[PDB]
RNA sequence: UAAUUGCGAUAACGAACGAGACCUUAACCUACUAAAUAGUGGUGCUAGCAUUUGCUGGUUAUCCACUUCUUAGAGGGACUAUCGGUUUCAAGCCGAUGGAAGUUUGAGGCAAUAACAGGUCUGUGAUGCCCUUAGACGUUCUGGGCCGCACGCGCGCUACACUGACGGAGCCAGCGAGUCUAACCUUGGCCGAGAGGUCUUGGUAAUCUUGUGAAACUCCGUCGUGCUGGGGAUAGAGCAUUGUAAUUAUUGCUCUUCAACGAGGAAUUCCUAGUAAGCGCAAGUCAUCAGCUUGCGUUGAUUACGUCCCUGCCCUUUGUACACACC
C-alpha cells in the first residue's frame, strides 16, 4: 500500500486501512446490502463514514433525516432519557462496543447485523384510531418506508435500555445481545415481539 | 475625579436626569423646553430652550 | 522567508486558526502532534482530511494548529476544517488550480463541513422559560 | 413565505412602465440601475424590489 | 492483581463491637454498619492498622481485626486528627471522644436530655417532636411519625 | 396538649381543602354606587357633539 | 406468506381526523398497469416502495 | 530523533512519572496523605493509599511545564471538582491549598519547579531536563 | 450478597474448563456462569489473559471483551 | 427590569442598553498643537481625555 | 401568505395608519481604514530534548514586517437567485444546484382603532375625596412577628443508580461585573484537612482578577446489584465566616446519624434544530443568604412538516324585544 511516512508520525494500522479503504472504525462499509424490499433509499450503507460523529443538520427539510448513516441514526436514539440527553461521545463508544460484540457473534458484518435488525423488526401495517364516534375501532394502514425504519430503530434502542435497567450487563451488551436476536427474528427479543403484535393486530381489524 | 468609564456615563445620565427635572419643575410658566449640557474645559455650559426668555 | 499560507475553522463558537508553510511535513495541534487530541471518539474525525486526500501531500509542508474557545468536541470541527482549508489555501497560491480544484473535489463529494464552515449558532432565551423555545410550567388553576 | 408587500409591485409595476429600455433580465445590473434610477431609503429594500422588477421583466419576454 | 486462593481460613459473618459484620463484603465498607463509623472513618483507620484494604471481612487474621479494635475506641493515641471525631470538646469533662456502636446511642440521649432538662427552646422542639433545625414547618414534614 | 402526636390524633377542619370563595366577580360590571352621573354634567366636562361647530 | 411489494405512484390527501394517514395510489412491480389506493402510516412521499401484507383491499374515507 | 513531553499523550506521560517519584524516594510527602481528602468538594479520599501525591505532583509538573507560570490557587482551581452540595444543586468548588502548594514544594526541593517571577511558579531547567527523559522513556516502551 | 465473592478452589477449575467454547467472554459473562461476581471477575480476566485462553479484541473500563484462544 | 410596577400579569421583562464607545489615539507634538487641538475640536457628550507621557 | 400578504373576481378606481418596510443582535469579507490595552510571522536574547538542517518553551518593548485569527468604523452581500417541477402556468408553492446565509435568513425591539369597572393609592413630593393627626394611623428606639404547623394547593430542587456513584487524571466556553474621598474584583508567597487566616500585589479595567483551566463531558481504576459504596432527609458533636446582633439553629467546613424514595393513579405542563433536554457560568437581589430570575456558552438527540379530533380563538352567515349591549 506504499507506506508514506513524514516528521510527525501516523502509525501503521493508522496509515494502511484510511487510504485503502473508506470503512468504518475497523469494519467495512461494502458487502452490506440491504436485504429486503423498499427499505432501501431509506438506509444509508455507502456513503461510508469513519465514526458515528457527525455536525449534519438533517433536521432542515423533511425526508432528508433519511440520508443519515443509519449507524448514526442508531447512535442518535441511543442517547436519551433524561440524564443521557447529549452525551454522542457516550453512545458513539458504546455503539463501537457493540459492533465488536455482534462482530463475535457469528461474523459477518456488525454493520449489515444493523441492517437485517432494523429490516426484520419494521411493522408491515399498524392501526391507528379512527373515531367513528364514541366507542373507536382500529383502522389497518400500511406504514410508511420512512417511519418503518425510525420505528424499528426507537424500537430496538427501546428493548434494550429498558434490558440493560438494573442489571450487571452494559449497554453494547443488551443491544448488541437485541440486534443479535433482531438480525433474523427470534421473538425472543423486545422487537420482534411488538412489531409483530402490531401486524397482529394489524390483521385483527380488516 | 477617579472614576470607571462605566460608572462615569451612567452617572452622567443621571446628572442629564435630576437637570431637566429641576429646570421643569421651575420654567414652566415660561415655557420650558428642555436642555442640554456642554463639557468643556474650565467651564459646564448649560442651555435653557425655554420659550419665553424674558423671563428666564 | 519561505512560502506559507495562514486559514482558520470555526465551529460554534469555536475557532482554530493554522499556519501553513513549506515543511517536512510535521502535523502539530497547539503543542502536541495529531496523533494525540482525545476526545479521541473522535480521532479518526481531524484524520479525515488526511486521508480523502492521500497520507502524501503534507511532505513538502508543516502544518500547525491552535484552538481557542468553544469547547470540548466544538473544537474538533474547527480545526479540521482549517486543516483541509489550509491545504487547499496552499494550491491557491503556490501548486496549481487544477490539482486545488480536485482537492475541492475529493473533500466536498464526502465532507462533513470541511472547506465549508457552519452555520449554526445557539438562540437567544427569552424570558417566559428556561431555554430559548421553552415555556415555563403553568398549572392554570 | 415569502409573497412581496404592495410597495414592492407597485414600485415595479411603474418601473417597468417607464423603463423597459434598459431593465434585462439579470437582476445585479437591475438593481444597480435602481440606485440611479430610482431613490430608496434602504439596501434591503432596493433589492426586494429589483429582484421582483427582475421576475416581472422574464415573464414579459414571454407572453 | 492477583489470584487468591486460601484454604478454609476465610470465614463469612465475623461479629465485633456488639453488632454483625458481613464477611463476604470488602473490609473498608465492611466496619461501617457500626454505629458510628462511616466510610470516611473506616477508611483511616483501616490504613493505619496495617491492614490491605483489597482484602474483604472474611479475610483479616485475629490479631489484624483486634487491632482495628482498639484504634477505633483510642484514635487519639493513635494519632488521628481529633477534628476527625464526632464528639469533641465534649459538654463536660471537655475530652474529645469518638463514640461507637450502642454507645453513640445513648450519646445522643444525653445531649437531648441535656437541653430538656435545661428546658432549653432547641430541647422544647425535640420533644414536641419537630423539626429543630429552624427550617420552615409549614408544606414540609407529613407523614414522619 | 402540646407537639406532633396531640395535633396529629386531631381531625382537619374542611376549610383546609376548601375553594376559592369567589365573593363578588359576576357582580363586576354592575355599578354599586347608585349615582350614574347625567347627561349635562357631562357635556359641562367634556362638551357635546351639537355644539362642536362652535368649538372648531 | 404472499409478500406484497408495490411503488407509490401520486400523492394523494391526508385522510383521518387526526391527519396522521395520507392518501396513495400505487403500483405492484409484479405485475404492473393495476393502480390501487391505500392508506399510510408516518411521512410519505412518490416513488416509495410500500409493502401490503395483502394484495387486493382499499379502504378511503377516515374519521 | 528529539522528545517533548508535548510528544507523549496526556495521562501515560502521568503514570509513567508517577512511578518514577515512587521508584525515587526523594519526595518530601508531607506524612498527612491518606488521611487527607484533597478538596471539600470530595466523598472520599483518594484510593491510592500510598501513591497519588506522585500521581499530583507529576500532574503539577506537567502543567506548570506546559505554560508560563502557575500557582496554588490556579491548581485549587483546576483539580477542583463538582461538590454535590446534597439536595441542593451542584456548583464546582476549588480543590486544597494545601496539597497542592505543599506539592509545589515538595518538588522545588527535588527541583522540579522554582518560584517564578511575576507570580506562580515556573518549571525548572532540570525539570524539563528530567521531564523530557522519562517522556522519551514512554516511547521505548512502544518503540 | 448473594454467593459468587470468594475464591473456592474448585470455582478456580471450574472457569479453567469452562472458558472455552465461549466465544464472547466478559465481566458480565463471567457473572452468568452462576459465580464470579464483578470484583473477581476483572481480576478473573487478566489473570486468564496471563497465559492465553483468551484474546483481548477490547479495550476498557465498561467494556471488555475476549474470545477462544486459537 | 420587569414593566410592570406592580405584581399583576405575564412576566414581561424588558431590557435597557447603553452602549459605550471608546476610541484613543497617539501623537507626539510639541507645547503649542496640543494645546491648540484641545481647546476646539469639542463636543458637547463627548469624553475627551488627554493622558501624558509614557507612564 | 405568518399577515386586509398578495393574485384573481370585480361598480369600483386609486390610497393612508397597522402588517411590511424600519431598528438591534447572531451569521458571511486573505477586499478598504488600524492596533504594546488584540494578535501572528521573522530576528536578537534565551531553556530543554535531539543532533544533519529539527522539534517544544521563556523573554509588556531588543528590533523589523504584517492584519488570517481579535477588535469596530466604512462599504459589499440575498433579491427565496439559476434551472426545473406544480398551480387560473396568476400570486405562490416545492425540489435540485450554487451559496456565509434561502423556515419573515435565525432571534428580538417597535407596534394602529378599540375594549376590561383587569392589577397597581404598598414606587412616586402623581392625585380627588374620606379617615387620622399628640394617649398619632406622624415618627423614632427596644424585643417579637412576617419562617409560627393536624392538613389541601402550586413553582421548583435532589433521587431512586451499572448511558452509575466513587477515586485518580485528561481539560474546554460565553454573557457579565469590579474600589474616591475608598475598602469593590482579587492573582501571587506563606499557615491550615477544610472552611479560612495572614503579608503583599495588579486593576476606575480589551491592560489586573481571568485563558474566569465552570460543569456536564473524555480516560484508568475501585465497587457488582444486594436500599449497595444509589439516595441524602433527619439529627448529635466541633471549627470557621458576614454582621452591633445569628437563640427559632444567615452561610461555610469536619465527623457521626443513613430516612422517604425500586420509574409514580386519575389528571396536566413544555417543545420542531444548535431547538428539545442534560450541564455549569455571569448578572439582578446582596453586609451575610439561590433550590429564584435574567442572560450566557458547553454537549446535543428522538419526532412532525400534518390535520380540525379535543381545546382555544378569530371570520362570515343568521336571530335579537340587548345598546349600561347576556354581569
Ligand atoms: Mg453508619
Ligand atoms: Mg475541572
Ligand atoms: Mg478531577
Ligand atoms: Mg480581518
Ligand atoms: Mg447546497
Ligand atoms: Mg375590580
Ligand atoms: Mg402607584
Ligand atoms: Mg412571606
Ligand atoms: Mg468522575
Ligand atoms: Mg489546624
Ligand atoms: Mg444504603
Ligand atoms: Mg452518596
Ligand atoms: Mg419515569
Ligand atoms: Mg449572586
Ligand atoms: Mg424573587
Ligand atoms: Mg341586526
Amino acid at each position: 500500500f506504499t507506506p508514506v511516512v513524514l516528521a510527525t508520525p501516523i502509525p501503521e494500522e493508522v496509515q494502511q486501512a484510511q487510504t485503502e479503504i473508506k470503512l468504518f472504525n475497523k469494519w467495512s462499509f461494502e458487502e452490506v446490502e440491504v436485504k429486503d424490499a423498499s427499505l432501501v433509499d431509506y438506509v444509508q450503507v455507502r456513503q461510508p463514514i469513519f465514526v458515528a460523529h457527525t455536525a449534519g443538520r438533517y433536521a432542515n427539510k423533511r425526508f432528508r433525516k433519511a440520508q443519515c448513516p443509519i449507524i448514526e441514526r442508531l447512535t442518535n436514539s441511543l442517547m436519551m432519557n433524561g440524564r443521557n440527553n447529549g452525551k454522542k461521545l457516550k453512545a458513539v463508544r458504546i455503539i463501537k462496543h457493540t459492533l465488536d460484540i455482534i462482530n463475535v457473534l457469528t461474523d459477518q458484518n456488525p454493520i449489515q447485523v444493523v441492517v437485517d435488525a432494523i429490516t426484520n423488526t419494521g411493522p408491515r401495517e399498524d392501526t391507528t384510531r379512527v373515531g367513528g364516534g364514541g366507542a373507536a375501532r382500529r383502522q389497518a394502514v400500511d406504514v410508511s418506508p420512512l417511519r418503518r425504519v425510525n420505528q424499528a430503530i426507537a424500537l430496538l434502542t427501546i428493548g434494550a435500555r429498558e434490558a440493560a435497567f438494573r442489571n450487571i450487563k452494559t449497554i453494547a451488551e443488551t443491544l448488541a445481545e437485541e440486534l443479535i436476536n433482531a438480525a433474523k427474528g427470534s421473538s425472543t427479543s423486545y422487537a420482534i415481539k411488538k412489531k409483530d403484535e402490531l401486524e397482529r393486530v394489524a390483521k385483527s381489524n380488516r | 475625579a477617579l472614576i470607571s468609564k462605566k460608572r462615569k456615563l451612567v452617572a452622567d445620565g443621571v446628572f442629564y436626569a435630576e437637570l431637566n427635572e429641576f429646570f421643569t419643575r421651575e420654567l414652566a410658566e415660561e415655557g420650558y423646553s428642555g436642555v442640554e449640557v456642554r463639557v468643556t474645559p474650565t467651564k459646564t455650559e448649560v442651555i435653557i430652550r425655554a420659550t419665553r426668555t424674558q423671563d428666564v | 522567508a519561505v512560502p506559507s499560507v495562514q486559514t482558520f475553522g470555526k465551529k460554534k463558537s469555536a475557532t482554530a486558526v493554522a499556519h501553513v508553510k513549506a515543511g517536512k511535513g510535521l502535523i502539530k495541534v497547539n503543542g502536541s502532534p495529531i496523533t494525540l487530541v482525545e476526545p479521541e471518539i473522535l480521532r479518526f474525525k481531524v484524520y479525515e482530511p488526511l486521508l480523502l486526500v492521500g497520507l502524501d501531500k503534507f511532505s513538502n509542508i508543516d502544518i500547525r494548529v491552535r484552538v481557542t474557545g468553544g469547547g470540548h468536541v466544538s473544537q474538533v470541527y474547527a480545526i479540521r476544517q482549517a486543516i483541509a482549508k489550509g491545504l487547499v489555501a496552499y494550491h491557491q497560491k503556490y501548486v496549481d488550480e487544477q490539482s486545488k480544484n480536485e482537492l475541492k473535489k475529493a473533500f466536498t463529494s464526502y465532507d462533513r463541513t470541511l472547506l465549508i464552515a457552519d452555520s449554526r449558532r445557539p438562540e437567544p432565551k427569552k424570558f417566559g422559560g428556561k431555554g430559548a423555545r421553552s415555556r415555563f410550567q403553568k398549572s392554570y388553576r | 413565505g415569502r409573497v412581496r408587500t404592495k410597495t414592492v409591485k407597485r414600485a415595479s409595476k411603474a418601473l417597468i412602465e417607464r423603463y423597459y429600455p434598459k431593465l434585462t433580465l439579470d437582476f445585479q445590473t437591475n438593481k444597480r440601475l435602481c440606485d440611479e434610477i430610482a431613490t430608496i431609503q434602504s439596501k434591503r429594500l432596493r433589492n426586494k424590489i429589483a429582484g421582483y422588477t427582475t421576475h416581472l421583466m422574464k415573464r414579459i419576454q414571454k407572453g | 492483581s492477583l489470584v487468591v486462593q486460601e484454604q478454609g481460613s476465610f470465614q463469612h459473618i465475623l461479629r465485633l463491637l456488639n453488632t454483625n459484620v458481613d464477611g463476604n463484603i470488602k473490609i473498608v465498607y465492611a466496619l461501617t454498619t457500626i454505629k458510628g463509623v462511616g466510610r470516611r472513618y473506616s477508611n483511616l483507620v483501616c490504613k493505619k492498622a496495617d491492614v490491605d484494604l483489597h482484602k474483604r471481612a472474611g479475610e483479616l487474621t485475629q490479631e489484624e481485626l483486634e487491632r482495628i479494635v482498639q484504634i477505633m475506641q483510642n484514635p487519639t493515641h493513635y494519632k488521628i486528627p481529633a477534628w476527625f471525631l464526632n464528639r469533641q470538646n465534649d459538654i463536660t469533662d471537655g475530652k474529645d471522644y469518638h463514640t461507637l456502636a450502642n454507645n453513640v446511642e445513648s450519646k445522643l440521649r444525653d445531649d437531648l436530655e441535656r437541653l430538656k432538662k435545661i428546658r432549653a427552646h432547641r430541647g422544647i422542639r425535640h420533644f414536641w417532636g419537630l423539626r429543630v433545625r429552624g427550617q420552615h414547618t409549614k408544606t414540609t414534614g407529613r407523614r414522619r411519625a | 396538649t402540646a407537639g406532633r402526636r396531640n395535633n396529629r390524633s386531631k381531625d382537619v377542619t374542611d376549610s383546609a381543602t376548601t375553594k376559592k370563595s369567589n365573593t363578588r366577580r359576576a357582580t363586576d360590571r354592575h355599578s354599586r354606587t347608585g349615582k350614574t352621573d347625567t347627561k349635562k354634567k357631562v357635556n359641562q366636562g367634556w362638551g357635546d357633539d351639537k355644539k362642536e361647530l362652535s368649538a372648531e | 406468506t404472499p409478500v406484497t411489494l408495490a411503488k407509490v405512484i401520486k400523492v394523494l390527501g391526508r385522510t383521518g381526523s387526526r391527519g396522521g394517514v395520507t392518501q396513495v395510489r400505487v403500483e405492484f412491480l409484479e405485475d404492473t398497469s393495476r393502480t390501487i389506493v391505500r392508506n399510510v402510516k408516518g411521512p410519505v412521499r412518490e416513488n416509495d416502495i410500500l409493502v401490503l401484507m395483502e394484495s387486493e383491499r382499499e379502504a378511503r374515507r377516515l374519521r | 530523533p528529539g522528545v517533548s513531553v508535548r510528544d507523549v499523550a496526556a495521562q501515560d506521560f502521568i503514570n509513567a512519572y508517577a512511578s518514577f517519584l515512587q521508584r525515587q524516594g526523594k519526595l518530601e510527602v508531607p506524612g498527612y496523605v491518606d488521611i487527607v481528602k484533597t478538596s471539600s468538594g470530595n466523598e472520599m479520599p483518594p484510593q491510592d493509599a500510598e501513591g497519588w501525591f506522585y500521581k499530583r505532583a507529576a500532574s503539577v509538573a506537567r502543567h506548570i511545564y506546559m505554560r508560563k507560570q502557575v500557582g496554588v490557587g490556579k491548581l485549587n482551581k483546576l483539580y477542583g471538582g463538582a461538590k454535590s452540595r446534597g439536595v441542593r444543586p451542584y456548583k464546582h468548588i476549588d480543590a486544597s491549598g494545601s496539597i497542592n502548594r505543599k506539592v509545589l514544594q515538595a518538588l522545588e526541593k527535588i527541583g522540579i519547579v522554582e518560584i517564578s517571577p511575576k507570580g506562580g511558579r515556573r518549571i525548572s531547567e532540570n525539570g524539563q531536563r528530567d521531564l523530557d527523559r522519562i517522556a522519551a522513556q514512554t516511547l521505548e516502551e512502544d518503540e | 450478597a448473594q454467593h459468587a465473592v470468594i475464591l473456592d478452589q474448585e470455582k478456580y477449575d471450574r472457569i479453567l474448563k469452562e472458558v472455552p467454547t465461549y466465544r464472547y467472554v466478559s465481566v458480565s459473562v463471567l457473572v452468568d456462569r452462576l459465580k464470579i461476581g464483578g470484583s473477581l471477575a476483572r481480576i478473573a480476566l487478566r489473570h486468564l489473559e496471563k497465559e492465553g485462553i483468551i484474546k483481548p479484541i477490547s479495550k476498557h473500563s465498561k467494556q471488555a471483551i475476549y474470545t477462544r484462544a486459537t | 427590569t420587569r414593566k410592570t410596577p406592580n405584581g399583576e400579569g405575564s412576566k414581561t421583562w424588558e431590557t435597557y442598553e447603553m452602549r459605550i464607545h471608546k476610541r484613543y489615539i497617539d501623537l507626539e507634538a510639541p507645547v503649542q498643537i496640543v494645546k491648540r487641538i484641545t481647546q476646539i475640536t469639542i463636543e458637547p457628550g463627548v469624553d475627551v481625555e488627554v493622558v501624558v507621557a509614557s507612564n
